[PDB]
RNA sequence: GGACUCCUUAACUUAAACUGAGGAGUCAAGUAGGUACAAACCGUACAAGGAUUAAUUAUGUCCAAAAAAAA
RNA sequence: GAGAAGGGAAA
RNA sequence: UCAGUUAGGAACGAUAGUUCACCGUCAGAUGUAAUACGUGAGCUGGGUUAAGAACGUCUGGAGACAGUUUGUUCCCUAUCUACCAUUUAAAAAAAAAAAA
RNA sequence: GGAGUCUAGCUUCAGUUGUUUGGUAUUGCAUGCCCUGAGUACGUAAGGAAAAGGGAAGGUUAACCGCUAUUUAAACACAA
RNA sequence: UGGAUGCGUUAAAAAAAAAAAAAAAAAAA
RNA sequence: UGGUUGAACAAAAA
RNA sequence: ACAGGAUCAAAUCUUCCUUGAGCGACUCGGCAGGCAAAAAAAAAAAAAA
């Protein structure tokens, strides 16, 4: 996962999501590129 | 930063404390940057 | 046995004595059959061994406890050079204990 | 100089019982 | 799954077989000193309360009863339709004295007024 | 020293009048052994 | 506190918070914030969208309120970039 | 000092089988032998309670080995005793006197009084 | 290896744009307290009962804690314990009545407090600092402590606090 | 209560007056007179946990196993360990077996304890202790625990009290390094503890700090392997070492947790305890099973 | 009673070991040449025969042992063997030195006198002790003492 | 003085708690309440007035139910005396007896057994 | 040849209870209140002395802690 | 509803 | 990189006053930082910052050098806080005499 | 309003609330090296794992004295 | 006929465990 | 919403 | 304590109810044991006459 201080949509299939990690975390999920998977 | 000068005033001080920096530093930054 | 101990060579490689420079014992409880590294201090004119060979201890002066309650000790501390999991020499002089855990035992005349 | 790590002194589980610990428990009762 | 289950499942596994050797709180509503079976409407209710206090499953209780009871009682258990412990707790079937004794051995408390035998005689 | 509270807003208990039975301590008198003698509790 | 004789006012404020050390770690790292007795996810700044009015100056409130507003959920959000407002 | 320190410092301590007298071991042995000789000559000695308790065992040993009448026991008694008067008294009076006594030829009596000069318990 | 326990936000929606970002509970949905099925609908709550005893002078309040906020109940309980509702209140005695609170298991804390809150207990000269216990752990072991620890620290810190606590 | 020299001499002469050794049988039969009428077998459930028992540490000796391997072993004796009562939820609020062991002279016993012993119909006991257990594993009052409670080869969790060593400094109590014996070291520093804490910042000495004190006398637990049992004298030979003095009380119970999962999962155990059948013959001495592989293989 | 129980257990263990043993231990002592054949590995059926002179017999009932010593190819080697070890196959006396000297070395004896209570090795002067006589620090000689007596 | 009194967490189990509508075993606070401030006149009078009111209400009672109710009401007031016990027993006999197994009467019987050796006229009891 | 707050400045790393200027306020040499806790901020119908009356100052109104939510 | 950033804990 | 209900651990030497380092062995697990660069009323005193004395260098000199050397008294019986040990009790010292 | 003993509750290394014919279940945990899986999966070859267990060193903490070593001792009463 | 120590031997399991020093409906001793 | 959940997912919503 | 109570009245061996939890449990009540002596690593080991 790409750990960031900011999130951005890199392509048309990126979307924003909330992950239930140690805490609630914002992130980006992508069907096309695994490298587009981000976590703020 | 550290308490003796970085401490903000509180309701009842009218924005001033005897050894405070924060207010004047903020005003100077607002006036001419850093 | 421990660091700075002086040990003889049991095999016929020509090394007369060496000084232990590597061993895993914090206290001087160096067991027989323990892996050691030595620095050669005396050798025969024909000896071809390296200056810093590794090996295993086969004899020691301090008594060793056997699993059946017996105790065995020798009159010298001796080791054998090991290379590629094999003894560099072809023969090892004197008797050796049974607990060495290395096929070098087969090169000894007696296995007690 | 070189020093050993001695990380065993930081152990927090499996500590043997001591008079100090038992006195502590008595105090906290 | 793979050679490893989910960590949630592993934690639930560890917690599933927790066995405490204490009753360490008097603020709990559970079997304790001075338990009275008659505080409940019937034997089924008392048994359910005691089993829940112990933290045991109906299946385990029934298995213990079946494996420790006599041969004739085992045959009766087999003949009975459904699960005997469930029926007893639901108040659908009346247990026998041996069955009740094994249930009491399991749950640690009596389910009816326990009768003690004295040797007293009036002259 | 002072604190987050108000120094002079802590009420202190006191009497709004004076009288002669402030310090009269309580003590036990002897009690009847025969309350059956009273008609109300005869 | 402890072996740190003198620390910053902000660090002391974090140290005094009555929460689990891992939520406190999130607060220190900036993925969570302490606000009015609660631990919350920080407000989200969305490029091209107006911020919540509470975060802007009183004279800027009208201009901020006149900006476009997002009233959906995180899945619907089409903003090009987002980050925690600070 | 403080009396409770005796308890504090003796918590978990064993009693010494032999009470140690002042000086080095050779001096202690010489003192014990001299006092044994004097005890033989006088039939009774006023001592401190610990010293009587210490010398009793050597008196018993002297009598026990003197009775046996063998060269080995004679040499043992010789190593224990110093003076010809003590030797004569032992062999010619105590041995016939104890001929039929199997053991336990001495006694220690606590006087239950502290010595005036130094408050030493006496016996 | 070990990892964080599953909190209340692992079992429901999370809306980061809302003030109440996720619903928090003392336990999981399957672990929340409930009434035994056949032994339900037999009881009702008067929610509050008062007993006056003019002879001994020790009066009693009995309160239902089902559905009440911890702090909201604690403030009222502190008032009653101090006796500030009485015209003969005196700061120098435990001048209030006695209080019984039931249904502490059903107390509510708004927001994410059930997941976030912790309680500290000092340990003198202890190198590891105070012992910290989780709010969920306290709710599982002894729900009454949740109300007790709020009431205690809402009471004045003078030497009368233990008496009113008792 | 004799003198020091008298006690020393009696210790020296002790050996000359020992009783002749008894004759140990090979097999024994148990009749109804030695079996509690209410003792009956039970098949355990998942939660069933048996009771422990009490023994006296007697001594230690070296024994050879089947392969010829020598093991140091500790001998413990279950000296008339008898169940005296049962704790129950309704009657006591918890579950356990109360066990008394040993013999105490009546002139040393107190009257109320004498009444307890008379009610139990037993001789005066030396010590009494509880063993928490499952409801199904409760034993009947009056039953006498036998070493046959433990299957040889099983792992046992043993608790005891360590001996007292008196007042000791840091060097002997905690093995502190001290200082060099030479090189100008001051006399007070040869065996000193050195520093005892941090400085003005924290301004304390931390609790549980290691310092001088009265050493020993702590409750210590260990694991042992049941090496051998002799039913005639109720002797149990446990592999290893056990805390305490010779003649000190010892609690012995089944291994638990990791030890049970790793060692006792397949060794069958008697539940609630060994339940003899009248008329059947049993071995007097039982040994633990031998190792499958030859210990002297290398 | 604990010690007597230990003694009884020792005796019964010795009896069982003697019953299971298939040969007779010979009479031997210090100075005797002895040959012991013992097991090396049971599964591999390997054995070892050691021949050496007896230098110690430690009699402790069940814990009794004996020490043999010999030189092989100029290398000394000595071995302590428990007397009742079940891994011994055979034990024989090659040569015997039966003599009153051997009987003495085998027997336990007692001090001739009580003079050992002097403990002369503790008749010493310390480094910082005051100079009583011309004795240097350490153990003091007794020549002057004897001369004066 | 300092009144040391603490409420502890304990070792309960309330996860997936089920409500049976059965009372718990005991009250949480069982440590003695030792007041650390001296009472006032009214406070001490209320504390001590049971010594009068108990005997007065025993005399006024004309039924075993009333006698036992009064005794139960004053159950916690210490310290009861042999004449208190004797007055209770005499009033019970006069009113016409009661069930000797009623827990209220069991309080009296257990108290009598507790103070048996301190009775001067045990035969009257 | 004083300190701090405020306004305007020069020097400083648009740093320092830093250094140096021009003016007001407090302290210095001014209590009791607020501002969490040892001068410099807020406020005073500023403290001769006594008392169980009263006032909207700053600033508050869930509890510690005085002060609103009838029908 | 606020450096509410003394402690509790409130819409 | 991120993450814990934070669980067990990371050996010794040559030259050297050294820290950090360089080199050698073992191992095949660089750890980093703080605690008055933790700790000298707990230890040492090698470097380093007095009196002596010498070399180089500067002055006319006495003298000197953020140059190099050799020699050179490291105190304190612990009152309080802290900690580790430690402790019969209602009584087994004395006294406690009311009611009117 | 008394005593003897065994104990409940409370306290304690780190820390969590995670369980509903046959019928779940004492594993929280974790340096390296060796053996089993296996020269297998994977790979053109070279090379080369995992799930589950077991052995041998090394070290740390604690206890213990049957053995070993060191150091120390002691040397006493069968027979009526 | 023995004692201490490790250079010897054993264990490394239990923590609701081992264990403890204050039974407590007693609210004015 | 589902013990589905270590750095993994499904349903519904707008 | 099977101690008290109910009944068209109980298998020997109580069908039930009461006994707030039959005083936490079991005992004692001329019970209980601080110091001395004599012993004594924690402990244990002497009946009185
Ligand atoms: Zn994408």
């Amino acid at each position: 996962m790409w750990h960031r201080g900011t999130l951005s949509l890199l392509c048309s299939s990126c979307r924003y999501v909330v992950r239930k990690w140690h805490v609630p975390i914002l992130g980006v999920d992508c069907n096309a590129n695994p490298r587009h998977k981000q976590a703020l | 930063n550290r308490n003796p000068s970085a401490r903000y005033p509180k309701k009842g001080n009218k924005g001033c404390r005897p050894v405070c920096r924060a207010m004047r530093k903020i005003r100077k930054r607002l006036r001419t940057g850093n | 046995l421990w660091r700075q101990s002086i040990v003889r060579c049991a095999d016929n490689t020509g090394v007369i004595k060496a000084c232990i420079i590597g061993i895993r014992n914090k206290y001087g409880t160096g067991k027989i059959g323990a892996r050691i590294r030595v620095s050669v201090r005396d050798k025969t004119p024909e000896c071809t061994a390296p200056k810093m060979p590794k090996g295993v201890i086969v004899r020691r002066r301090k008594e060793t406890r056997r699993k059946d309650g017996s105790y065995i000790k020798f009159d010298e501390n001796a080791f054998v050079i090991i290379q590629k999991n094999k003894a560099r020499g072809t023969k090892i002089k004197g008797p050796v204990p049974m607990e060495i855990r290395h096929n070098c035992k087969t090169l000894a005349r007696w296995i007690f | 100089r070189w020093r050993p790590k001695k990380s065993y002194k930081k152990r927090t589980m499996g500590l043997p019982s001591t008079k100090a610990r038992r006195r502590w428990a008595q105090m906290r009762r | 799954m793979g050679v490893l289950r989910s960590l949630y499942s592993r934690v639930s596994q560890r917690v599933w077989s927790t066995l405490h050797f204490r009753v360490g709180s008097r603020g709990q509503v559970r079997t304790n000193k001075g338990f009275k079976p008659t505080a409940f409407p019937h034997l089924g209710a008392a048994l359910f309360f005691a089993r829940m206090s112990k933290g045991l499953t109906r299946d385990s209780v029934e298995k213990f009863v079946r494996l420790n009871v006599s041969e004739a009682q085992r045959q009766e258990i087999k003949n009975w339709p459904g699960s005997v412990v469930r029926c007893i707790e639901n108040g659908a079937c009346i247990p026998s004295r041996e069955l009740q004794s094994r249930l009491e051995q399991v749950v640690g408390v009596p389910l009816t007024r326990r009768k003690k035998r004295a040797g007293n005689r009036r002259l | 020293g002072g604190g987050p509270g108000r120094a002079l807003c802590t009420p202190t208990f006191h009497g709004l009048s004076d009288g002669p039975y402030r310090r009269l301590k309580f003590s036990l008198k002897p009690i009847r052994h025969d309350y059956r003698d009273v008609l109300v509790s005869a | 506190a402890g072996h740190k004789h003198s620390e910053s006012v902000l660090q002391q404020f974090y140290n005094r918070l009555p929460v689990r050390k891992r939520f406190l770690k999130a607060i220190r790292k900036g993925t969570l914030i302490w606000d009015k007795g609660q631990v919350k996810i920080p407000p989200i700044a969305m490029q091209g969208y107006g911020l919540p009015n509470k975060l802007v100056l009183p004279h800027q409130k009208e201009f901020n309120n006149k900006l476009p507003k997002f009233k959906g959920k995180i899945n619907q959000l089409k903003a090009t970039r987002i980050w925690f407002q600070d | 000092g403080w009396s409770k320190v005796v308890n504090f410092l003796n918590k978990g301590v064993q009693r010494r089988p032999h009470r140690r007298l002042p000086g080095q071991p050779h001096h202690q042995w010489n003192m014990l032998k001299t006092q044994l000789d004097q005890l033989v000559r006088s039939d009774r000695l006023e001592l401190t309670l610990p010293r009587a308790h210490e010398l009793q065992q050597y008196a018993e040993e002297l009598v026990h080995f003197a009775k046996q009448n063998t060269p080995e026991s004679s040499l043992i008694v010789e190593s224990m005793i110093f003076t010809p008067a003590a030797r004569r008294k032992l062999f010619h009076e105590l041995c016939p006197l104890y001929a039929n006594r199997p053991f336990f030829y001495t006694r220690v009596v606590n006087q239950h009084r502290l010595r005036m000069r130094d408050a030493a318990p006496m016996a | 290896s070990q990892s964080y326990p599953k909190g209340s936000f692992h079992e429901g929606h999370i809306n980061p744009f809302a003030d109440v970002q996720w619903i928090s509970r003392p336990f999981m949905k399957r672990n929340m307290p409930r009434d035994h099925h056949p032994l339900a609908k037999q009881h009702t709550s008067l929610k509050a009962v008062t007993m006056l005893d003019e002879e001994s002078g020790n009066h009693w309040h009995v309160l239902d804690g089902k559905g009440r906020s911890v702090g909201g109940l604690a403030a009222q309980v502190v008032r009653l314990l101090q006796g500030k509702h009485r015209v003969d209140f005196t700061p120098r005695t435990a001048a209030g009545d006695s209080v019984i609170v039931v249904n502490a298991i059903h107390l509510k804390m708004a927001g994410h407090t059930w997941d976030t809150k912790v309680y500290k207990f000092d340990r003198k000269t202890h190198p590891a600092g105070p012992k910290i216990i989780t709010a969920k752990t306290i709710m599982a072991r002894n729900p009454a402590m949740i109300l007790n620890l709020a009431v205690k620290r809402m009471l004045p810190p003078n030497r009368l606090r233990p008496i009113m606590y008792r | 209560y004799d003198s020091r020299w008298v006690k020393r001499l009696d210790r020296l002469r002790e050996s000359k007056f020992y009783d002749p050794a008894p004759i140990i049988k090979e097999e024994e039969i148990l009749e109804a007179d030695k079996i509690h009428p209410l003792l009956k077998k039970v098949t355990p459930s998942w939660n069933s946990r048996r009771t422990g028992l009490l023994a006296y540490k007697i001594g230690m000796m070296s024994l050879w196993d089947g392969w010829g391997e020598r093991h140091a072993v500790t001998v413990c004796q279950v000296d008339r360990c008898v169940v005296m009562d049962q704790r129950t939820l309704d009657k006591d609020g918890y579950e356990a077996c109360v066990m008394g062991i040993g013999y105490k002279p009546i002139h040393k016993v107190t009257k109320p304890m004498l009444g307890v012993y008379i009610r139990s119909q037993i001789e005066p006991k030396s010590r009494i202790a509880e063993f928490k257990c499952s409801s199904d594993c409760l034993l009947p009052v009056g039953h006498e625990m036998s070493v046959r409670h433990f299957t040889p080869g099983q792992q046992v969790f043993v608790s005891g009290w360590s001996k007292d060593k008196g007042y000791l400094g840091v060097k002997k109590r905690w093995g502190f390094a001290g200082q060099n014996a030479s090189h100008g070291v001051e006399a007070k520093a040869h065996s000193s503890p050195g520093s005892i804490g941090q400085s003005k910042t924290v301004n304390v000495v931390w609790r549980f700090k290691k310092m001088a004190g009265h050493a020993g006398g702590d409750p210590r637990v260990v694991n042992c392997k049941v090496f051998r049992i002799e039913a005639q004298r109720n002797l149990i030979f446990l592999k290893g070492c056990v805390p305490g003095y010779k003649g000190s009380l010892i609690k012995i119970s089944d291994a638990r947790g990791k030890t049970h999962h790793r060692h006792n999962r397949h060794i069958p155990l008697h539940f609630p305890t060994f339940v003899p059948e009248p008329g059947v013959s049993y071995p007097v001495t039982l040994e633990c099973p031998d190792a499958e592989q030859d210990p002297f293989l290398y | 009673t604990c010690r007597q129980t230990m003694r009884h257990l020792q005796q019964i263990e010795i009896e069982r070991l003697d019953k299971q043993r298939n040969f007779q231990v010979p009479l031997f002592g210090p100075g005797d040449l002895m040959e012991v054949k013992y097991e090396l590995s049971r599964s591999q059926q390997t054995f070892a025969t050691f021949q050496g002179y007896c230098v110690e017999v430690r009699k402790k009932r069940l814990n009794s042992s004996f020490v043999l010593r010999n030189s092989y190819e100029g290398i000394g080697v000595e071995q302590r063997i428990p007397l009742y070890s079940p891994r011994i196959i055979s034990l024989k006396v090659v040569s015997s030195c039966a003599s009153p000297t051997q009987d003495f070395l085998l027997e336990r004896h007692k001090p001739l006198t009580r003079d050992y209570r002097y403990k002369w090795k503790y008749n010493f002067r310390g480094r910082w002790s005051r100079r009583i006589g011309k004795h240097k620090p350490g153990i003091r000689s007794v020549e002057k003492k004897i001369r004066q007596r | 003085f300092y009144y040391r009194f603490h409420k502890r967490i304990g070792k309960g189990n309330f996860n997936r708690y089920l409500e049976f509508y059965q009372k718990p075993r005991g009250i949480e606070n069982t440590l003695r309440l030792r007041y650390n401030y001296t009472p006032t006149f009214t406070a001490k009078k209320r504390s001590e007035m049971w010594k009068v009111n108990l005997v007065k209400k025993i005399a006024h009672a004309t039924d075993a139910k009333q006698v036992l109710d009064v005794w139960t009401y004053y159950r916690h007031r210490r310290t009861k005396r042999p004449y208190h016990y004797l007055l209770a027993l005499q009033r019970l006999v006069e009113v016409g007896g009661c069930d000797p197994t009623d827990f209220r009467f069991r309080l009296i019987a257990r108290g009598i057994y507790r103070t048996a050796k301190r009775f001067i006229n045990l035969p009257r009891v």
